[PDB]
């Protein structure tokens, strides 16, 4: 009811609209005292077209087409979300 | 910077032998979503980096069969099975978990072989240096191996050691062979002081020195 | 196919300045994080620049922060290097990489005071026997490296030892041999193909005998 | 608490991931008894972070930045409908 | 420099499919939308393909729906039309455009039953003033286009390239250039024309009877 | 599709006079954010289109200020204050507003200036021509106005009308005139049954026949 972002199932999804690399984002969220999202928690929902293109908690990219990549993940920068108990 | 250790420096490996180089990072390369970014990168010179592995032991288009990466935290391990003449260049490991990409020392790999004797051939300063000023007598020593070989200049039977510039090609990439070329350099004045020039080579192929001379007049 | 081609690159005196171009195509440009990459003399391998993949993020190392700019063209698909301050640790033979997997081909930059010399071309000729002549090819005091050197154009270029250039005094000298049989010198006119990029000279010499 | 998207002040934003142009934009959104996001609503919110981009109800896309050499009329992109909730 | 260039377009029979091209550079290709257009003989401008920005929809007119297919190549920077059971109301000069902003300069399809035929070239020189008039005359020929230069570009000032003509499935095109008495017979004047269709390049020298 | 009517389909304007076209939608062109896009294309012949105004009344770069856009819902107008001799090919109003981009009939602007003389140029059939069997004569009229031209061909005194083909180019940019070429295209020995063959233009310039003449036999 008062989260600044996605609410889903007590909980809350903050957008961080900030590029950066996995490690500084996962640094981010923890430092919020929050997590990154989970592949499988968010697909098959409503919040996969906000999230698609973000970093997930494994370091990889939430995707709906896990294919297989010529580019290392690892090197990438990418927007995020940060996720925590709502309620 | 995450710290990236290759061992050795320099390999030196005959034909048709398993050679192998190893890595060491300062960090574990194991990436939070299961995967290891190490890579195997290969350069000729005179040319850009190739990668020939991935993935710690996923192998690129083209590479060969004998080609093998292996290991998982912080050390790794790229064998050739079997050394040929076409894999001479420097091997690189680069680690690409940790931003940014950190690079190895390099190993650069000779290629071991068969003996055999150079093919030496000496050359007179050209019309057109005595005309500017200069005169420099260059002597060939090609196709031989070992690496090590030694080049005596004489004017006059009398050893020359100032002036004289050596240089080594690159090992051959077909019959794994290096090439020296070495250029004795004098004023136009002192070159036309003297007459009786020789080149003297000895290499561990004979005893006997592979002499090779002229006189100035003589033409 | 991906298609990296390195540009600009040249002698630069100590505390001077330079800008390098990087022509992508290939791949779409903003899709990918891209570095500037730089092998040193002693052939190690070194980052210089980051831009990241969408051009949102650049990084760059501590030996290099505050004298490096990488710049970027989404209209021509070019990328940028600007530096100055330049040291001599500097030097070296530039890449742009997109990832380990694609480098360029390299543009080399020399950071030295010593300033820019033409060569000098010498024919060599055997004195005034065998069925296998040696021809060779001298190329004296130049600064900097690198110089092309071809035979008859680059239509002769089997049996052909062309030696790496070496350094006496702010000086390059550079030699090339060439194996032939008997029948084709002096029937057939051999010439040394050498070129100097900085200077822009590029002069030809056949092989007379003696 | 039932709003599948962004909930706001009593409105509800409904993410259109199916790229389409204004004209049918406008009309899915009404199809369903909803508008496009009001520019002035969203900028100066946390709203303005997804929605940038997308459509508004006046033709053109949300941007912080009020700029142009492209004919939006002629482009696609996503979209919002915003439903008022409670 | 936005740049855009139309490839293909040869002749084609009532039915045949052809596929053009659109090269582009000087911009972001996936940035924009890009439209094809056609220029038919009547010279009315008419709209073919439409791709949308980033590629993800596209649109035809009914009159080619079901026929034309517009491709694309995100690593080349290319756009593709594929067209297919070919109408003699689709000939004409097809242009691809970066909005009415920007067109290239188009490629030529001309869809007939008529069989290619290369041009028969004659030089064209007065009969044994201050200033000369010289000619060439391009005859017997199917399709269009041809390329007539004089002195391969050099001479372009005072000349009169006369559009074609049909008469009986066969085109017949002239040229007309002149310079003073001073500049002829005295140095050469080459007429220079290519028939790309039938792969004629055929270069034809001015001389005097 | 949104219908746009152009008015009229041929200008005929002197040069340094005004004009106009006018050009109707079958529905509004205000877009729902209170631009309407209404842009107007001038075609040069043998060029690809070029946008002059867009958004009814703004101007491309480069365009001078005497063209001038106008109009809101439905009546759009594109004022021409000061014709120019660079100014003629096709306009088209094309609208932006409504998917997809739809054009005008096209508005053709033919240029009025003063009256010039055509420079007559005839030609015989070439050497190689004549190889084949058949005999082409070729009469060149150049840098006239008006466009309305007569030329007849006349063998040994009498006018023949067969194997006559005709083309003018399209108005010259700098300097307003037209130009013509007439082709008369016999078989060999038609040709070498008579020696006089003339060409003859009447234009407005001159109350006389211009007359371009060859004999068959002046080689």
């Amino acid at each position: 009811e008062s989260c600044n972002g996605l609410y889903y199932q007590g909980s809350c999804y903050i957008l961080h609209s900030d590029y950066q690399m996995f490690s500084d984002a996962a640094a981010n969220c923890t430092a919020e005292s929050s997590t990154l999202p989970n592949k499988s928690d968010v697909m098959i929902t409503w919040l996969i077209d906000y999230v698609e293109d973000t970093w997930g908690s494994d370091g990889n990219p939430i995707t709906k087409t896990t294919s297989d990549q010529d580019s290392d993940v690892s090197q990438e920068v990418r927007k995020y979300f940060c996720v925590k108990t709502m309620n | 910077d995450v710290v990236m250790t290759q061992t050795p420096l320099t390999l030196s490996v005959t034909i048709g032998q398993p050679a192998s180089i190893s890595c060491k990072s300062s960090q574990s390369l194991l990436y939070s979503n299961g995967k290891t970014y190490l890579n195997w990168l290969l350069q000729r010179p005179g040319q850009s980096p190739k990668r020939l592995i991935y993935l710690v032991s996923k192998l690129d288009s083209g590479v060969p069969d004998r080609f093998t990466g292996s290991g998982s935290g912080t050390d790794f391990t790229l064998k050739i099975s079997r050394v040929e003449a076409e894999d001479l260049g420097i091997y690189y490991c680069v680690q690409g978990t940790h931003f940014p990409y950190t690079f190895g020392g390099g190993t650069k790999l000779e290629i071991k072989r068969a003996d055999a004797a150079p093919t030496v051939s000496i050359f007179p300063p050209s019309s057109e240096q005595l005309t500017s000023g200069g005169a420099s007598v260059v002597c060939f020593l090609n196709n031989f191996y070992p690496k090590d070989i030694n080049v005596k200049w004489k004017i006059d039977g009398s050893e020359r050691q100032n002036g004289v510039l050596n240089s080594w090609t690159d090992q051959d990439s077909k019959d794994s062979t290096y090439s020296m070329s070495s250029t004795l350099t004098l004023t136009k004045d002192e070159y036309e002081r003297h007459n009786s020039y020789t080149c003297e080579a000895t290499h561990k192929t004979s005893t006997s020195p592979i002499v090779k001379s002229f006189n100035r007049n003589e033409c | 196919e991906v298609k990296l081609v390195e540009s600009g690159g040249g002698l630069v005196q100590p505390g001077g300045s330079l800008k390098l171009s990087c022509a992508t195509s290939g791949f779409t440009f903003s899709d990918y994080y891209i570095y500037w990459v730089r092998q040193t003399p002693e052939k190690r391998l070194e980052w210089v620049a980051y831009i990241s993949n969408g051009g949102y993020k650049t990084y760059y190392p501590d030996t290099v922060k505050g004298r490096f700019t990488i710049s970027r063209d989404n209209a021509k698909n070019i990328l940028y290097l600007q530096m100055s301050r330049l040291k001599s640790e500097d030097t070296g033979i530039y890449y742009c990489a997109r990832g380990m997997d694609y480098w360029g081909q390299g543009t080399s930059v020399t950071v030295s005071s010593a300033k820019t010399t033409a060569p000098s071309v010498y024919p060599l000729a055997p004195v005034c026997t065998g069925s296998s002549v040696t021809l060779g090819c001298l190329v004296k005091g130049y600064f900097p490296e690198p110089v092309t050197l071809t035979w008859n154009s680059g239509s002769l270029s089997s049996g052909v030892h062309t030696f790496p250039a070496v350094l006496q005094s702010d000086l390059y000298t550079l030699s090339s041999s060439v194996t032939v049989t008997s029948s084709t010198w002096p029937s057939q006119s051999i010439t040394c193909n050498v070129a100097h990029p900085a200077s822009s000279t590029k002069v030809d010499k056949k092989i007379e005998p003696r």
